[PDB]
Order: C-alpha cells, then structure tokens, then sequence
C-alpha cells in the first residue's frame, strides 16, 4: 500500500520509501491483485495475517 | 542520487497520478511499446514539420 519491499539478504520487509523503518509483511499493509504469473520479477514469501495467530 | 529500477520508478509515477501501481505491472509490455512508438514518431514529426 505504501512503501517498498526491501530484503536484507535473507528476509523481506516493507518500508516507507524515504526513511528506513522495516516492518513485517502482513495482510494489513499489502493488497492483492490477480494471480502471480503475469507480473515480471515476482518473488515468494510468507505474508502473515494477524487474525490467524489470535484465533479469536 | 539513490538508484531504483526503472519499472518501479514508473510505478511510483503512476501512483502519483492516482492510478494504482498494479495497473503498470500488468501492462508493462504494452506500456513499453507505446512509449517506444511515441519516441520514434517524435523525430519524424520534427523533421516533416516545416
Ligand atoms: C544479515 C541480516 O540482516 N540477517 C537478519 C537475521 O539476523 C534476522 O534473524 C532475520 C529476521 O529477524 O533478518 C535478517
Ligand atoms: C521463484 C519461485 O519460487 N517460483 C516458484 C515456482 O517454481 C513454483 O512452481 C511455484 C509453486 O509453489 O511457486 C513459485
């Protein structure tokens, strides 16, 4: 939604563009669009959803 | 100067005019073709215009 996917060699994060402040990639800060074979250069990683661990 | 891949830069600009960036990643090929054609016609237009 805002920022860029940044990797530090082994882990992926989302960070605002103008100042480094890494956050975990979550369902809250990303949005979905179509299947993942049309975009070029797409990569794989876990996008945690905060509702599952709570299991309310 | 901080380097950034050119398609991500254009996604930034698309976002700037109020169109979400997924619109660019799904039409990267088409957009590149339109841009190439426009740049090609500029020189011909400048030369034929009196
Ligand atoms: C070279 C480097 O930055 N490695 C870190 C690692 O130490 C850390 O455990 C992981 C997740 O926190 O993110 C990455
Ligand atoms: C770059 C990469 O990881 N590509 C994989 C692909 O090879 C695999 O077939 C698909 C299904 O899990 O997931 C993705």
């Amino acid at each position: 939604r805002e920022g860029v996917f940044v990797s530090n060699g082994t882990h992926w994060f989302v960070t605002q563009r103008n100042f480094y402040e890494p956050q975990i990639i979550t369902t809250d800060n990303t949005f979905v669009s179509g299947n993942c074979d049309v975009v070029i250069g797409i990569v794989n990683n876990t996008v945690y959803d905060p509702l599952q661990p709570e299991l309310d | 100067a901080l380097q950034i891949p050119f398609p991500m830069q254009m996604a930034y600009r698309f976002n700037g005019i109020g169109v979400t960036q997924n619109v660019l990643y799904e039409n990267q090929k088409l957009i590149a073709n339109q841009f190439n054609s426009a740049i090609g016609k500029i020189q011909d237009s400048l030369s034929s215009t009196p």
